């Protein structure tokens, strides 16, 4: 499986860029993250990045910070979530499943045996939040010896050793915290980096317009989505229905 | 990558989002250069000796060991100004700060005796300081929070998570990433992401040094043993870190035991922990069997940090240090005697070295030892808490 290769490929024949959600397993249960999940696909979502919840998730802010005090209301444990992934997969044969984990529950039972767990249910990228490149040797590796893209943020402050670490270890996609916008996604592809995804502040469609122009290959809404959970957890139909017209819009941004 | 090993043996490291490591690297590079700075090495000294009340006494106990052929000597950090030893580091790391440029001090605290600690060195060298504290700290140390307060510190509730210590650990973090152009984190322990585990050492180490000297001035040689309690680790690194080479010295660290071990409540993570990777390090930690983190328990607040420093980790490993456990119970006794006896008031903290102490000099009185016990601060501060729990008794 390359899926996001392939992704990419068919992307970029029909001048699209990529628009990808980010949601909390189990957040605000588990069956309605499940139809959270297929309704976001549905409305066009062309990848999916996925949060375990953690106690400790050290790297957010308050609305993912909420969305995991949801999902353990819920009884969500990191065994429920393996078992939900493999449900997905199993609906969705091609779309790209990447993972935001903390360092702990990657360590927790073995880091081989975490990331042999996800190339049983399926899944195709690991972000680890907490683990810095000069960290990651020994969670990158075992990624690519189980076919796993290692995920690697490139954030703001990022000088020029950090950006030759982050192109020759990553895989799958690049994610990109916002130096100008324009010259960090060309050094980016300078180096032969795995394409670049904008993960800051993506709340609108015009931000999803401006990063396919800025040169990145799509972008992730690292928040927007679960807010629109928040917002509306007394009325599940109408919050389906608000993500399907959020997620559509979305979309339909990416199309330069 | 870095200038000094972030490891010891397989445990510290920089667990931190990609974004924080440049302030890390920061620090790391300032700190190396101030320790090789004596116009740095003197205005500490100077702070300590005319600001704080260093050096410390170190006390021979008369009457607490009769009967006995334990000598029994107590390093008196209670006497520091603020009452315990974090006011050591938190004057260094307050003079790195400005040595580094800058003019915010960011601090977190459960029990509040580090945001006592971060503010009055905040008012004092002229830093604007912003404390995080979990809102059932909060609620529960209402007489510290007025103290911060009182001292110039603006103090801020988290509601995040169990809101206690460690959720205040994460929003400290999470406002360092970015604001560290101009804020200090004023982390409160020997753990977390390096350059922290060597720099709280480094900036306690005094402790240790003094005892020597005192000891050797006193008894013409060296203790049997050093005894210090264990929550994150700091009063006990800075105790021990100048004997780890005099070989014939035991480290002895003691951690809460809590209501007991088997019963589940404690906050012995070091010996009866699991290594994971939280709070930008890998270390012995309290977790659940899925990787979720867990809170420590003890009678004193000050030992709730649910992990340990990774220096005694590695100490424990190689059998350099021995680590030890002590109920609730066994401080509360050891509370007690240390007022009836020798007319001082320990915190619960430093009661459960001075209890592990007394284990030793009575289960073996006739064996002759030299111990020293570092007694980490004034019991001031527990004396409501050891009131309750007398009347809930008898
Ligand atoms: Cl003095
Ligand atoms: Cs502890």
């Amino acid at each position: 499986m390359e899926r996001y290769e392939n992704l990419f490929a068919q992307l970029n024949d029909r001048r699209e860029g990529a628009f990808v959600p980010f949601v909390t397993l189990g957040d605000p249960g588990i069956e309605q993250s499940l139809k959270i999940i297929d309704t976001l696909i549905d409305a066009g979502a062309d990848a999916l990045e996925l949060g375990v919840p953690f106690s400790d998730p050290l790297a957010d802010g308050p609305t993912i910070q909420n969305a995991n005090l949801r999902a353990f209301a819920a009884g969500v444990t990191p065994a429920q979530c393996f078992e939900m992934l493999a449900l997905i997969r199993e609906k969705h044969p091609t779309i790209p499943i990447g993972l935001l984990m903390y360092a702990n529950l990657v360590f927790n039972n073995g880091i081989d045996a975490f990331y042999a767990r996800c190339e049983q249910v399926g899944v195709d990228s690991v972000l680890v939040a907490d683990v810095p490149v000069e960290e990651s040797a020994p969670f990158r590796q075992a990624a690519l010896r189980h076919n796993i893209a290692p995920i690697f943020i490139c954030p703001p402050n990022a000088d020029d050793d950090l950006l030759r670490q982050v192109a020759s270890y990553g895989r799958g996609y690049t994610y990109l915290l916002s130096l100008p916008l324009h010259h960090l996604i060309e050094k980016l592809k300078e180096y032969h980096a795995a394409p670049a995804l904008q993960g800051f502040g993506i709340s609108s469609p015009e931000q999803v317009s401006a990063a396919v122009r800025a040169g990145a290959a799509g972008a992730i809404s690292g928040s927007a989505i679960v807010k629109i959970i928040e917002k509306n957890l007394a009325s599940p139909k109408q919050m389906l229905a608000e993500l399907r017209s959020f997620v559509s819009a979305m979309k339909a941004a990416s199309r330069a | 990558t870095t200038l000094l090993n972030p490891y010891f043996g397989e445990f510290g490291g920089m667990y931190v989002p990609q974004i924080l490591m440049p302030a890390l690297n920061q620090l790391e590079e300032a700190f190396v250069s101030a320790q090789k700075d004596p116009e740095f090495q003197a205005q500490f000294a100077d702070l300590l000796k005319n600001y704080a009340g260093r050096p410390t006494a170190l006390t021979k106990c008369q009457n607490i060991t009769a009967g006995t052929r334990t000598t029994l000597y107590l390093k008196r950090e209670d006497l520091l100004h603020g009452g315990a030893h974090k006011t050591n580091q938190v004057l260094g790391q307050a003079l790195l700060a400005k040595r580094m440029g800058k003019s915010e001090i960011i601090a977190e605290t459960g029990a509040g005796q580090h945001g006592v600690a971060s503010a009055l060195a905040s008012a004092l060298l002229g830093l604007k300081c912003r404390i995080y504290m979990g809102a059932k700290d909060v609620e529960r140390q209402s007489p510290n929070v007025f103290r911060m307060r009182l001292m110039g510190a603006e103090v801020i509730p988290v509601h995040s998570g169990s809101a206690t210590l460690k959720d205040a650990c994460n929003e400290a973090l999470r406002d360092w990433s970015g604001s560290y152009e101009t804020a200090h984190y004023m982390l409160g322990t020997a753990a977390g992401p390096h350059p922290y585990p060597t720099i709280v050492r480094e900036f306690q180490r005094m402790i240790g040094e003094e005892t020597k000297a005192q000891i050797l001035d006193k008894e013409g040689r060296l203790p049997d043993a050093v005894i210090a309690c264990v929550g994150g680790g700091s009063n006990a690194i800075g105790m021990f870190a100048d004997f780890i080479n005099d070989t014939s010295v035991g480290l002895i660290g003691v951690e809460p035991g809590g209501h007991g071990i088997e019963t589940g409540e404690h906050g012995a993570p070091l010996k009866h922990g699991r290594v994971g990777i939280y709070f930008g390090m890998k270390a012995p930690m309290m977790q659940t069997a899925d990787g979720q983190i867990e809170e420590s328990y003890s009678i004193s607040a000050g030992l709730d940090f649910p992990s340990v420093g990774p220096q005694h980790a590695y100490l424990n490993s190689i059998g350099r240090a021995d680590y030890v456990s002590i109920t609730d119970d066994e401080a509360l006794e050891a509370f007690k005697t240390l007022c009836r006896h020798e007319g001082i008031i320990p915190a619960l903290e430093s009661s459960h070295a001075l209890a592990h102490a007394l284990k030793m000099m009575r289960e073996q009185p006739e064996k002759e030892q030299l111990l020293v016990v570092n007694l980490s601060g004034r019991g001031d501060k527990d004396i409501f808490t050891v009131h309750d729990i007398l009347k809930a008794r008898g």
